[PDB]
C-alpha cells in the first residue's frame, strides 16, 4: 500500500519527506534506494 | 627452486623432490603446507636482479639436468643442457610474463608486438569487472550479457581469475572471402545470432549531485520547480520527476530529460538540476538518497542502457587483430558446412601474411578440439604442444586436420571452390561503439572568448 | 550469469539442458565431451554454448535484497 | 574475487603506483670518425 | 618415493601455492 | 540509431509494387524487373528456371546492394515472344514442380514409423 | 510422381534426414533458406515488466523471454497484429502469457518456461504453449532468485519470422551436401600430399556410386540429389518445417503472378 | 584491474629499451604504444 525509499539492507519500506533526516529506525544505515515506479514499463522482445 | 649437487646419490639435483610436492597438492585438497614452509625449509629463494648477476639458472627442471645416452620431427629445437653448475632453476619461464600477456594464447607464435598491442586491448574490453556491480554507483561501466570462459586457456589464467570472470566470447570464426565487407580489417558478423543474444552488453552511468550549503545559513534543494522569477531552468521535460526530485527507477527516460531538481536560493527559483548526457537515453534503474559528513543530502541515479552490435562497433580477438563489423548477414545469406553449422564472425584472410600472428591461427584448431573433447585445451606459453600433435586430435574427430572445411555459398548454395578455415576463437568486444562517436554539427554554441565553434562531441561543438 | 537459451550460430534450444547436464556430472560423474552428446548437443557451435557459459547468476543470488 | 589493494579517497578508488628511480654506473663509449672526442666515460648520477 | 626428480606438470602445483599465500596485489600491500 | 527497421525486409511501404518493369534499350526485345521487398531466395529461383525455357536468349539477375531487400532480374527472348509470359511459365513450372514436392514428401511422411 | 521426389532416410520428432532427387540446385537451397527465415510461428514481442527482484535486468529476461519457443501449429488462422483491425492487438492476433513468481523457498527458485500463463482466449486451436521437450517437464530456465525476490510480468506473442528476428524461425540449423565424390569438381581440394586421405570421407559417399579412375571428365553432368536433414525447435513438428516450408516459398512465387496480373490491365 | 595493481612509472641513457636484468622481474610485452612507452613497464 504504496512506500517511497528502502533500508539497503533490512529493506524496508520506509518513506519520508524534508528535514526528516535520512535513516532508518534503528539500523542508521543512511544509504536507501528509492523502489520502483508503479506504472507498467513496457519493452521490445528482441 | 635451489639446486645444490649436495646428492650423495649422482649428480646436482633440486633440493624439492615429488613428495614436498605430493605434500602440497595434499594442502590443496583441504579446500598446513604452505609456501612460507617451502622457503624456511631452504628449496626456493628470493634472488634479485643484483644477486642474479652471481648465479646460473635452469629452464626446465627436467631436460636440463639428467644425462646423455629419437626426437620428435614436429616440436620446436631446444639448445642443450651443457653445464653442470647451475645453481637455482626456474619454476616456470612462463612467469616472466605479466598480468595481460599471460591471457595471451600461444604468444610464443606471434612477431613479437603483436603480443604488445594485444596488452593493451585487453584494457579495452568488456566483462564483469567485479560481481557486487548490480551495488555500484560508479560513474560509467560495461558488463557483457552472457560471458564464456575462453576454449583456449592458459595455466596462468587460473591465478588470474579468469574462469570466474571472463571477458569476451566463443564465437565460431570464418576465415574467408565473402562480400567484401570484411575487407582491409573489418569483419562481416552474423546477425542472426546477434539477435540470439551474440555480444549483446549492459551500459550503467550514474550522475550525481549535492545540496551545497552555506554558514550563514541559505541551502540548494530537491523540489520539482517550474518558472516563478527566475525563468533560468532546463530545455529538458520535468515531468519524471516525483516530489522529491527524483526519477524513480522503472522509468523510461532519454534526450536532454531532467534526472534530478535542485534549486538555488539567491537574492528566488535558479535551477541547479541534472539533465541526461544530450545524447545517451535508457532506463533509470536504481536512484538513492544519503547523507554526506556536513549533513547534506548527497544523491546519485543510475541509468541502464542494453547495447547491440551494430555495424560500426570495434572487436578483436587477442592478437591485436582489432578490426571492426562492416555488415550482418544472416543464415540464408551466411556461408554454411554441411554439417549445417555457419559462422557468427568472418574476418578476411588478409589480415594474416604481414601480421604475423600464427596462435590466432592456431587457438582455432586447439579450440576447434577442444570444442568437441570439451577438454579445456591448453594454450599456455612455452609446452610440449604442437600443430602436429593436434592436428592428430581433430582428425580423431572427422574434420579435416587442418580446419578447413568444405562450404555452400548460402545465395546459390553452391560449393565453395576452395575450402575456408573454420572454427571457434575467443573474441572480445571492446568499448568505444559507434553511436557514442557519430557526430554531426552544423552552427550551434559558440565559444565566448574567440566565437569559435565550441569542442567536443559533448557540448554539440564542431 | 544464467543459461544461453538457444545457441548464437546455429540457433538450437538449449535454455533447459544446463541443471540436466550440470547433473551429468556431480551424480552420473562422467566426463564433458560425453556428456554432451548424451544431452543431444552433437556440433562445436551448439556444443561450445554449454561448455563455456559461466554460472556468475548463483554468485549473484547470494548478495541480499 | 575483489583483491584491494587501493584506496578510496572522496569516493573514487585510488591506486597509487610503482615510480622507478640503470643509474649510477661507469660505461666507456667510442665516438664517431667525425668528432674531436675520441672516448668518453659516463655515469648517470642520482640519489636513492 | 617421497625424494625422486620433479616433472614439468609439477611445477605448477608450486605455482599454486605462492598466490595462494601471496596474492597477486603482495606488494601493493606488505 | 540509423538503423532501419527490420520489418522492412518484406513490407512493401507507401506507394510501391512487388514489380517494376523497365524496357531494356541496350538492346532489342529484352527487359528489366525490380523486385521489390524480396532477395537471393526467390531471384535466383525464377532465374535458373528462367534459364530452362529454350525461348530465353538471356538471363541474369542481381542485388544492387546488401543494404536494401531488392534486386533486378534482366530477361531476354527471341522476337515474337514476350518476356513477360516468359516470366509467367518459367514460375508456374517452379510452383508445379513444387506442388508435386509437398505431395510427395508427405507420401514418404505417412509411412513412416517415429 | 511426376517430378521431384524423396526417399526419406532416418526420421523422427526434432530430424528429418532425407533425399531430395531430381531438382534444380537452385530450388534446394531457395528451400532450405525458405526454412530457415520466412516460417511463421509464434513467440513473445512485448514484455510489460509490473514488478521484478532479480539480478537480471528487465530487458534481460525480456530477451530471453522472446527466445523462449512457443507453440504454434495452427499459427496458419492466427492474425499479424499489423493485419487485424483492432487498435494494438486482440485475441484474433495474439496470445497472452503471465508470469509470476516469488522467493517462498529458503534455497533458490527457479523460474522455467512452464510457469507461463495463458491467459488470453485461446479460442480453441493449438498455439502459444510454451513447448517443452526436458526430460522432468519444466523446460528453458528462464532465471533464478533469492529471499524476497519477485516478478511480476507479462507478455504478447505475436506472428512474425526470422526475417524480422530469428526468435521466430523454427529452423536451428539444417544439414545441406551433394555430389560426396566431388564429380563436378566444384571444388579444389587443398592438401600437402594426397587429398582422398587427407580429406575425411562422408557417411553420404555410400548412396551414390563412387568415382572410376579412367573414365574421361563428365561435363555435361548438373546436380541431382541432395542430401538434406532439416533439424528443429518443437515450435512446429519437423514435417512442416519442411512442409509449409515448400509451401510458402510456393505462395511467393504466386504473388509474383499475382502481381504480374494487377499490372496488366493497365 | 589486476594489471593497473602491478603497474610502475618512470620520470623524464637509454631507458625504454627493454634490458636483460629486466628478466623475469618485469613483463617483456605489456606497454603503452608511444607517447611514453617503456616508460611505464609492468610487473
Amino acid at each position: 500500500a504504496t512506500l517511497k525509499y528502502i533500508c539497503a539492507e533490512c529493506s524496508s519500506k520506509l518513506s519520508l519527506s524534508r528535514t526528516d533526516a535520512v535513516r532508518c529506525k534503528d539500523c542508521g544505515h543512511r544509504i536507501l534506494l528509492k523502489a520502483r515506479t508503479k506504472r507498467l514499463v513496457q519493452f521490445e522482445a528482441r | 627452486f635451489i639446486v645444490e649437487d649436495d646428492e650423495s646419490l649422482g649428480h646436482k639435483e633440486l633440493k624439492v623432490r615429488k613428495g614436498h610436492i605430493a605434500k602440497l597438492m595434499a594442502t590443496e585438497y583441504q579446500d598446513e603446507y604452505t609456501w612460507s614452509s617451502l622457503l624456511n625449509e631452504g628449496l626456493v629463494e628470493y634472488i634479485d636482479a643484483e644477486e642474479e648477476e652471481s648465479i646460473l639458472i635452469a629452464m626446465q627442471p627436467e631436460d636440463l639436468e639428467p644425462a646423455e645416452a629419437d626426437v620428435d620431427p614436429a616440436k620446436r629445437i631446444r639448445v642443450s643442457h651443457h653445464a653442470t653448475t647451475f645453481t637455482h632453476c626456474e619454476i616456470h619461464p612462463s612467469m616472466i610474463l605479466g598480468v595481460a600477456a599471460s591471457i595471451i594464447p600461444f604468444p610464443d607464435h606471434n612477431q613479437s608486438p603483436r603480443n604488445t598491442y594485444q596488452s593493451a586491448m585487453g584494457k579495452q574490453a568488456m566483462g564483469v569487472f567485479l560481481t557486487n556491480y548490480n551495488v555500484r554507483m560508479d560513474t560509467m561501466a560495461n558488463i557483457l550479457y552472457y560471458p564464456q570462459k575462453p576454449l583456449g586457456t592458459t595455466r596462468a589464467m587460473e591465478y588470474l581469475k579468469f574462469r570466474e570472470l571472463p571477458a569476451g566470447q566463443n564465437a565460431i570464426v570464418a576465415i574467408a572471402c565473402y562480400s567484401g565487407y570484411n575487407q582491409e580489417d573489418s569483419m562481416i558478423m552474423n546477425q542472426s545470432s546477434i539477435d540470439r543474444g551474440l555480444f549483446r552488453s549492459l551500459f550503467f552511468r550514474s550522475y550525481m549531485d549535492q545540496e551545497k550549503k552555506y554558514g550563514m545559513s541559505i541551502t540548494e534543494t530537491f523540489e520539482k520547480p517550474q518558472r516563478t522569477n527566475t525563468l533560468r531552468m532546463k530545455h529538458g521535460t520535468y515531468d519524471k520527476l516525483d516530489d522529491d526530485g527524483l526519477i524513480a527507477p522503472g522509468v523510461r527516460v532519454s534526450g536532454e530529460d531532467v534526472i534530478i531538481g535542485k534549486t538555488t536560493p539567491i537574492s528566488s527559483k535558479r535551477d541547479a538540476s541534472t539533465p541526461l548526457r544530450s545524447t545517451e537515453n535508457g532506463i533509470v534503474d536504481q536512484v538513492l538518497v544519503t547523507t554526506n559528513q556536513d549533513g547534506l543530502k548527497f544523491v546519485k541515479v543510475r541509468v541502464r542502457t542494453t547495447k547491440i552490435p551494430q555495424i560500426g562497433d570495434k572487436f578483436a580477438s587477442r592478437h591485436g587483430q582489432k578490426g571492426t563489423i562492416g555488415i550482418t548477414y544472416r543464415r540464408e545469406d551466411m556461408p554454411f558446412t554441411a554439417e549445417g553449422i555457419v559462422p557468427d564472425l568472418i574476418i578476411n584472410p588478409h589480415a594474416i601474411p604481414s601480421r604475423m600472428t600464427v596462435a590466432h591461427l592456431i587457438e582455432c584448431l586447439l579450440s576447434k578440439v577442444a570444442a568437441l573433447s570439451g577438454n579445456e585445451g591448453d594454450a599456455s606459453p612455452f609446452t610440449d604442444i604442437t600443430v602436429e600433435g593436434i592436428s592428430k586430435l581433430l582428425r580423431e574427430h572427422g574434420y579435416q586436420s587442418r580446419g578447413f572445411e568444405v562450404m555452400y555459398n548460402g545465395h546459390t548454395g553452391k560449393k565453395l571452390m576452395a575450402q575456408i578455415f573454420f572454427g571457434p576463437t575467443y573474441y572480445q568486444r571492446l568499448r568505444h561503439m559507434v553511436d557514442d562517436k557519430i557526430h554531426a554539427r552544423a552552427r550551434g554554441p559558440m565559444q565566448v572568448l574567440t566565437r569559435q565553434p565550441v569542442e567536443g562531441r559533448s557540448r554539440d561543438g564542431g | 550469469m544464467i543459461v544461453p537459451v538457444r545457441c548464437f550460430s546455429c540457433g538450437k534450444v538449449v535454455g533447459d539442458k544446463w541443471e540436466s547436464y550440470l547433473n551429468l556430472l556431480q551424480e552420473d560423474e562422467l566426463d564433458e565431451g560425453t556428456a554432451l552428446s548424451r544431452l543431444g548437443l552433437k556440433r562445436y557451435c551448439c556444443r561450445r554454448m554449454i561448455l563455456t557459459h559461466v554460472d556468475l547468476i548463483e554468485k549473484f543470488l547470494r548478495y541480499n535484497p | 574475487f575483489d583483491m584491494g589493494g587501493y584506496f578510496i579517497i572522496n569516493g573514487s578508488e585510488k591506486v597509487l603506483i610503482a615510480q622507478e628511480r640503470a643509474g649510477n654506473i661507469v660505461q666507456v663509449f667510442k665516438k664517431a670518425a667525425p668528432s674531436p672526442i675520441s672516448h668518453v666515460a659516463e655515469i648517470r648520477s642520482a640519489l636513492e | 618415493d617421497e625424494s625422486a626428480p620433479i616433472t614439468a606438470e609439477d611445477s605448477w602445483a608450486v605455482i599454486s601455492a605462492f598466490f595462494r599465500e601471496k596474492g597477486l596485489v603482495s606488494q601493493q600491500l606488505d | 540509431m540509423n538503423a532501419p527497421d527490420r520489418f522492412e525486409l518484406f513490407l512493401l511501404g507507401e506507394g510501391e509494387s512487388k514489380l517494376k518493369i523497365d524496357p531494356d534499350t541496350k538492346a532489342p526485345n529484352a527487359v528489366v524487373i525490380t523486385f521489390e521487398k524480396e532477395d537471393h531466395t526467390l531471384g535466383n529461383l525464377i532465374r535458373a528456371e528462367l534459364l530452362n525455357d529454350r525461348k530465353v536468349l538471356f538471363a541474369a539477375y542481381k542485388v544492387e546492394h546488401p543494404f536494401f531487400a531488392r534486386f533486378k532480374l534482366r530477361i531476354q527472348t527471341t522476337e515474337g515472344y514476350d518476356p513477360k509470359d516468359a516470366l509467367k511459365n518459367a514460375c508456374n513450372s517452379i510452383i508445379n514442380k513444387l506442388g508435386a514436392l509437398k505431395t510427395n514428401f508427405e507420401t514418404e511422411w505417412n509411412l513412416q514409423t517415429l | 510422381e511426376e517430378g521431384p521426389q524423396v526417399k526419406i532416410r532416418e526420421a523422427s520428432k526434432d530430424n528429418v534426414d532425407f533425399i531430395l532427387s531430381n531438382v534444380d540446385l537452385a530450388m534446394a537451397n531457395s528451400l532450405r533458406r525458405v526454412m530457415i527465415a520466412e516460417i511463421p510461428t509464434l513467440a513473445i514481442d512485448s514484455v510489460e515488466v509490473e514488478t521484478n527482484t532479480t539480478v537480471l535486468a528487465d530487458e534481460f529476461i525480456a530477451h530471453r523471454l522472446g527466445l523462449i519457443p512457443l507453440q504454434s501449429m495452427d499459427i496458419e488462422q492466427l492474425e499479424y497484429s499489423r493485419d487485424c483491425f483492432c487498435e494494438d492487438h486482440c485475441d484474433k492476433c495474439s496470445v497472452v502469457l503471465t508470469l509470476q513468481a516469488f522467493g517462498e523457498s529458503e534455497s533458490t527458485t527457479n523460474v522455467y518456461s512452464k510457469d507461463l500463463v495463458i491467459v488470453s482466449n485461446l479460442m480453441g486451436r493449438n498455439i502459444g504453449h510454451p513447448i517443452i521437450q526436458d526430460k522432468e517437464g519444466n523446460g528453458v530456465l528462464i532465471c533464478k532468485l533469492r529471499k524476497g525476490q519477485e516478478l511480476k510480468l507479462t507478455c504478447v506473442a505475436k506472428k512474425g519470422i526470422a526475417k524480422e528476428h530469428a526468435k521466430w524461425g523454427p529452423a536451428a540449423a539444417i544439414e545441406f551436401e551433394y555430389d560426396p565424390w566431388n564429380k563436378l569438381k566444384h571444388t579444389d581440394y587443398w592438401y600437402e600430399q594426397d587429398s582422398a586421405k587427407e580429406w575425411p570421407q562422408s557417411k553420404n559417399c555410400e548412396y551414390e556410386d563412387p568415382p572410376n579412375e579412367g573414365d574421361p571428365f563428365d561435363y555435361k553432368a548438373q546436380a541431382d540429389t541432395f542430401y538434406m536433414n532439416v533439424e528443429s525447435v518443437g515450435s512446429i513438428p519437423v514435417d512442416q518445417v519442411v512442409v509449409r516450408g515448400i509451401d510458402t516459398l510456393q505462395k511467393k512465387v504466386a504473388s509474383i503472378l499475382l502481381a504480374l496480373t494487377q499490372m496488366d490491365q493497365d | 584491474t589486476l594489471s593497473h595493481l602491478r603497474r610502475t612509472n618512470t620520470p623524464i641513457a637509454k631507458p625504454r629499451q627493454l634490458h636483460n636484468t629486466h628478466w623475469g622481474l618485469v613483463c617483456p610485452a605489456e606497454t603503452p604504444e608511444g607517447q611514453a612507452c617503456g616508460l611505464v613497464k609492468n610487473l
